[PDB]
């Protein structure tokens, strides 16, 4: 899409429909007359496609009424409006762009916010941009969160983050043309080696792949079609769902062997009953030609009755002799109707174990996408974000994504090494509690009007807790903090000497011995300037080769690729990394994940902010003090940095608009 | 509305396969017994037939005789007359029969035979006695 409406597109709106969010802002409009709402429509659609065409300069209200056009630009309460609505929620000025207005002298309202995540980052970015008080508490010594990016002479690996999944309507599409990111796309081409060490054919590849797409649908068939969701009250999973379906698929192969196989004993048995009538004729026929030959010794002249003997046993035999012809007939058309079931049986098994292992690759994929056992998934729910996927090729940050927290970073104030332990919300305001991770006896407090927490979820779920929240977060929130998966997923960097792989290839599968080890080293990619070879850990798989040591992991890693490109063409790594994300205490993970049994609904839960009850009983009900942002707060985007950076933009609105007042509204 | 093709997803087989742990590998070894069942009976009537087979042997060979091409005529030698009262004794209302019997009788000359000399070759008693056994 282009114009106005590729904006409206590229902006995650409809171009032609207001959202909900904009009915709550312009109730006037949406419930007033359809063509106002269509002279909306386009402001905010030409708003955006303003923005858009330069996402590096500041786009002012005087600067958008100035490039509209009558009658759009004839209402100039509505054009601030729309204008003030997009910047507030930051569809408008987000990211890192020169600023028109130098920022408002004095600070209105303070907010702490915790983790400078990308989702931390994002938020801070636009209450410092609103003119707000913003101070990031970081446990870690660097920005970025999740966002890990190894660095060392001219290797650049992301053990956190690395895929920028489409441009069409990513914010991050925004973000690259803001920040030197090195944008390189991904070849989708992605050749299997089985355990062995040597390649899939394309017949197998394609067959087994074929196999496990029609395994997924039938999984959805399952769900929506079915309502096969609840097993002994426990929610399904995709995992569960996935068995299900397999075996279904192997019992069906048996019941077609059966009914073949049934089908020559039902025509074998007519071939026995049509032998036996065919021998009792040859018998009758036997006894009856001696007979004939009897009377035919009564050498003539002989009287009629002799005579008659003679030609009657003739007739008798000529009848049976008709009879056995027609019999051998029938016996040639069933003695061939066998040939022809014993020629074509059906087929022998469902898949073999080589299939099933190449199925398990496949398996192990989706277990990195969603960074969990399929086990663990909900089968009706893992997939509810895929409608809102971006279009267009899947990239690489070449320079290592690093590159975006660090450029967010840039004007904020961030204290880092700072371990928030307490998180205290009352009526009149909060006060942060955290310690310096360096030596950890020295104690910090933070006095603010607002806490912003992007605490990934892994640690919003650590017991015993990580940070402690004064009074407890209500029991709506951690039910959905528990319901919530939060995944996991590592990633070995290994840093050669030279390229002893196909360079035109990215992406290259190793399908493991095991449906235990499907995840293990299952992938690897070619992706950086420099002779970096990367090994994904997926599934079941990751959460366990964190017990072992990198030489141990390294040596696999060597072993699966010599038996790949032989044994002398892989040298000795360089330099070598091994991720750790459940281990590390400021992840305690990968990623969020629908469990089974909880929903997309679970994400909204998470982004609802905490309102305090009164100090002073029979005092009015206090401004909300508690916000989430974070992967694991968007529903739409959930798991992804785009993600992130949007829940951040989200809640940095609704915080203004909370301490700055919406003057847009009326 | 409808699986993907050739997948087999019906609402009855889900249930049985769910019904506890193992009652998918329960269901899915009485079928491989099933099987195995089926498998060796193929072979059992596989065996009974080859003997049957085999005692078919030569088929009908020395037993066929030689075929009596006569042409068909219209008068009633009395040897005709004298087989077809025989034949009637012997096989009723098989027209076809008796005019095999015969040899040069049409199957009609047959049935004409059968009004013409009704009386004098007593039909009616020689078809009651056929109709005896
Ligand atoms: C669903 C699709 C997907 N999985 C995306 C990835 C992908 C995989 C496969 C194919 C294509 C793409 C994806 N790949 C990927 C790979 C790996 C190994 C991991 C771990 C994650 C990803 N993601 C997910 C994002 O990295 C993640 O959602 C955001 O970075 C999180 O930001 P925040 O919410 O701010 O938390 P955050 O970044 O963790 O920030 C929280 C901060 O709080 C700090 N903190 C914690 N505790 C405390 C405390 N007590 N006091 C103070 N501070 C504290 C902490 O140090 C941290 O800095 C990728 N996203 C993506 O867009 N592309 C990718 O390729």
């Amino acid at each position: 899409p282009s114009g106005v409406e590729g904006a409206a597109f590229q902006s995650r709106l409809p171009h032609d429909r207001m959202t909900s969010q904009e009915a709550a802002c312009f109730p006037d409009i949406i419930s007033g007359p359809q063509q106002t709402q269509k002279v909306f429509l386009f402001i905010r659609n030409r708003t955006l496609q303003l923005w858009l065409d330069n996402p590096k300069i500041q786009l002012t209200f005087e600067a958008t009424l100035q490039q509209l056009e009558a009658p759009y630009n004839s209402d100039t309460v509505l054009v601030h409006r729309v204008h003030s609505y997009l910047e507030r929620h930051g569809l408008i000025n987000f990211g890192i762009y020169k600023r028109i207005k130098p920022l408002p002298t004095k600070k209105t309202g303070k907010v702490i916010i915790i983790g400078s995540g990308v989702s931390g980052l994002a938020a801070a970015r636009q209450l410092q941009s609103f003119g707000m008080d913003v101070t990031l508490l970081e446990a870690r010594d660097r920005v970025g969160g999740r966002v890990a990016t190894f660095r060392k002479g001219n290797y650049v690996a992301d053990l956190g983050a690395m895929v920028v999944t489409g441009l069409g309507g990513n914010p991050m599409a925004v973000v690259s043309k803001q920040v030197n990111m090195e944008l390189a796309k991904i070849k989708q081409k992605c050749p299997l080696y089985e355990a062995n060490g040597q390649a899939v054919p394309k017949e197998k590849d394609e067959m087994v792949e074929q196999e496990f797409n029609r395994l997924l649908e039938a999984t959805s068939y399952l769900s929506h079609q079915l309502d096969f969701n609840v097993l002994n009250n426990k929610p399904v999973s995709l995992g569960q769902a996935l068995e299900v379906v397999i075996q279904l698929q192997e019992k069906h192969v048996k019941d077609e062997q059966i009914e073949h196989w049934k089908k020559i004993v039902k025509t074998q048995e007519e071939l026995k009953e049509l032998l036996n009538k065919m021998v009792n004729l040859k018998e009758k026929i036997k006894e009856l030609h001696q007979q004939y030959k009897e009377a035919s010794e009564v050498k003539p002249p002989r009287d009629i009755t002799a005579e008659f003997l003679v030609k009657s046993k003739h007739r008798d035999l000529t009848a049976l002799c008709k009879e056995y012809d027609e019999l051998a007939e029938t016996q040639g058309k069933l003695e061939e109707k066998l040939q022809e079931l014993e020629a074509n049986p059906p087929s022998d098994v469902y898949l073999s174990s080589r299939d099933r292992q190449i199925l398990d690759w496949h398996f192990a994929n989706l277990e990195f996408a969603n960074a969990t056992p399929l086990s663990t998934l909900s089968l009706k729910h893992w997939d509810q974000d895929d409608d809102f996927e971006f279009t267009g090729s899947h990239l690489t940050v070449r320079n290592g994504y690093s590159c975006v927290p660090v450029a967010l970073a840039e004007g904020l104030d961030i204290k880092l090494n700072t371990a928030v332990r307490q998180v205290r919300y009352t009526a009149s305001g909060c006060e942060v509690i955290a310690v310096n991770t360096r030596s950890t006896s020295q104690t910090f407090i933070y006095k603010c009007d607002a806490v912003l927490c992007t605490l990934p979820l892994g640690v919003l779920k650590q017991q015993p807790p990580a940070v402690q929240f004064v009074p407890p977060l209500p029991e709506w929130k951690t039910s959905a903090v528990q319901r919530m998966g939060f995944g996991n997923l590592n990633k070995v960097v290994l840093c050669f000497d030279r390229v002893f792989w196909d360079p035109s290839v990215n992406l290259f599968g190793h399908v493991g011995s095991t449906t235990a080890s499907r995840g293990e080293l299952f992938l690897f990619w070619n992706l950086y300037k420099a002779p970096i070879l990367l090994a994904l850990v997926a599934g079941e798989a990751a959460g366990i080769m964190e017990n072992i040591s990198d030489d141990v992991i390294v040596g696999r890693c060597l072993a699966i690729l010599k038996g790949i490109f032989g044994s002398s063409a892989v040298p000795q790594p360089k330099e070598t990394v091994v991720s750790r994300w459940r281990a590390d205490p400021w992840a305690r993970g990968s990623y969020s994940y629908v469990a089974a049994g909880s929903s997309g609904n679970d994400y909204d839960l998470m982004a609802q902010p905490i309102t305090p009850g009164p100090s002073i009983p029979g005092a009015p009900q206090p401004i909300p003090r508690l916000f989430f942002a974070g992967e694991h707060t968007i529903r739409n985007y959930p798991a992804t940095v785009h993600g992130a950076l949007l829940s951040g933009l989200r809640e940095a609105g609704r915080i203004a608009d909370q301490f700055l007042g919406a003057m847009y509204t009326l | 509305r409808k699986p993907p093709k050739g997948m087999f997803l019906s609402q009855e087989d889900v249930e049985a396969v769910s019904a506890n742990a193992t009652a998918a590998t329960t269901v899915l070894r009485q079928l491989d017994m099933e099987l195995v069942s089926v498998k060796r009976q193929i072979q059992n009537i596989k065996q009974t037939n080859s003997a049957l087979k085999e005692k078919l042997d030569g088929g009908i060979e020395p037993y066929r005789l030689p075929e009596v091409i006569q042409k068909c005529n219209a008068r009633w030698t009395t040897e005709e007359q004298l087989l077809a009262v025989q034949a009637i004794r012997k096989y009723g209302r098989d027209f076809q029969a008796i005019s095999d019997v015969i040899g040069n009788k049409s199957v009609v000359q047959v049935k004409n035979f059968f009004v013409n000399y009704r009386r004098r070759f007593n039909i009616d008693e020689v078809l009651q006695e056929w109709e005896a056994e």
